[PDB]
């Protein structure tokens, strides 16, 4: 989709803010939301590339002010409504029972083992998204490409500032879960991936850097041969 | 900025504290969120995971000239050799800096960070403002935010992590460290020099 979380070459976002240092987490609100990363993937609430796309529904004046995490909550609430597993009103009538009463306790429940067990595996082990596939890769190092201008309202991984850009091929990674069907609920649908490099002068024209390149992954159907 | 629609920082934080706290009392009576869930995955990027997994990574690199081979052609594989990888860092791809080339990451369309070799990325990578300016002005980025300077006549490449590839910088060595041990090799590699914002630490 053309959100505005698709930032990569706006202006008039204003200077970084940036201390000299910082928490990992700010708040406890943080550290829970991080944790209901794995908890609601383990739940199929949704994978990565749905994740993201949650993020992107947001309403973007909240997204370009709020905090990090809360785009977390807002993701984790969107496919909890989306897959039924989370009731709009009850959240609605919880909330307001914690603003009235913050240091309510939380519900009785019992520890599991097996949760402990996915973190570790998790984290560790990681959740690797490259796959096999059939067909062989259509392109190579040194092709000349086009990226597409197609503008699907669904997710996808293409960022307004390469498309109709021409670059040439880095790179070939061999083939990962497509974001533009994954992030969709459309399933993994590998396809093979390629490391881009677009000059500065090719994206932003006479104002770019003169001696700059931007190296941008395509997904197979993203690019087309020059 | 200044948004005169905005809320202040306090009522934010309240506000958010009684939602995330709503959405947790939901998720533990469905059975897939607890308490000591939550704990461990705090415990592990708070101590566990860091930038000081990255500087091995690096500092190895710098003294081994095969190891670095390896990294640059493999990076997962090559961070595999120190018992270093996972979550968010399956697939990096490590690039050298060089008195040619300077190399900088970004997530233009969200956060995407390496995990593994670095933790969880610092706030200001994961905003606006960072994200929509490096691949558009990235050597007056550098200069104003960073106070580093790259000669117009070296080049800067920026990398867009819009895949599950993850790239990592590899920081050239700084000068006046011939024959340093990779302890002390290791307290010049930064968060920052393995993200491409700064150099590796001078003397
Ligand atoms: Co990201």
């Amino acid at each position: 989709m053309n959100g505005v979380y698709d930032v990569g070459g706006t202006d008039g976002l204003g200077p970084i803010n940036r201390p000299a240092d910082e928490p990992v987490f700010r708040a406890e609100w943080e550290k829970v939301a991080f944790a209901m990363f794995p908890a609601t993937f383990r739940a199929g609430f949704m994978g990565l590339d749905e994740f993201r796309f949650g993020i992107e529904q947001m309403n973007p004046a909240e997204y370009l002010e709020s905090p990090y995490y809360w785009h977390w909550i807002r993701t984790y609430i969107h496919h909890g409504v989306r897959t039924g597993k989370i009731d709009l009103e009850e959240l609605e009538r919880r909330t307001q029972y914690y603003r009235e009463n913050p240091d309510a306790p939380l519900p009785e429940h019992e520890q599991k083992p097996e949760l402990i067990e996915f973190v570790n595996q998790a984290v560790y082990g990681g959740l690797p998204a490259s796959r096999e596939v059939d067909r062989p890769p259509k392109f190579k190092e040194g092709d000349v490409v086009r990226f597409s201008t197609a503008s699907p309202k669904g997710h996808a991984r293409r960022a307004r500032y390469v498309r109709g850009k021409t670059g040439t091929v880095v790179k070939h990674h061999g083939a990962y879960i497509y974001p533009d069907t994954a992030g969709n609920g459309l399933g993994e649908c590998p396809e093979h991936l390629y490391t881009v490099r677009f000059t500065a002068q090719e994206l932003w024209g006479p104002e770019g850097d003169p001696n700059s390149s931007v190296y941008y992954d395509c997904w197979e159907p993203y690019i087309e041969l020059v | 900025t200044e948004n005169i629609l905005r809320k202040s920082d306090e009522e934010i934080q309240k506000e958010i504290t009684a939602r995330v706290k709503a959405l947790e009392s939901m998720l533990i009576e469905q059975g897939i969120l607890t308490t000591s869930m939550i704990d461990r995955m705090a415990e592990i990027y708070e101590n566990e995971v860091g930038p000081h997994l990255g500087a091995k990574v690096v500092v190895k690199a710098w003294t081994d000239p095969e190891f670095k081979k390896r990294l640059l052609a493999d990076g997962t594989e090559a961070c595999k050799e120190l018992g270093i990888g996972g979550l968010q860092g399956e697939d990096m791809m490590w690039v050298e800096n060089t008195d040619e080339v300077h190399h900088v990451v970004v997530c233009t369309l969200c956060s995407c960070y390496p995990w593994p070799v670095l933790g969880l990325p610092p706030n200001w990578f994961k905003e606006p403002q960072y994200r929509s300016r490096v691949v558009r002005e990235p050597r007056q980025l550098l200069k104003e935010e960073f106070g580093f300077e790259v000669p117009p006549s070296k080049e800067i490449k920026v990398w867009d992590s819009s895949s599950e590839m993850r790239f990592v910088v590899l920081p050239q060595r700084p000068a006046g460290t011939d024959g340093w041990s990779e302890e002390e090799l290791a307290t010049l590699v930064t968060r920052e020099s393995m993200i491409g914002v700064e150099p590796a630490k001078a003397v």
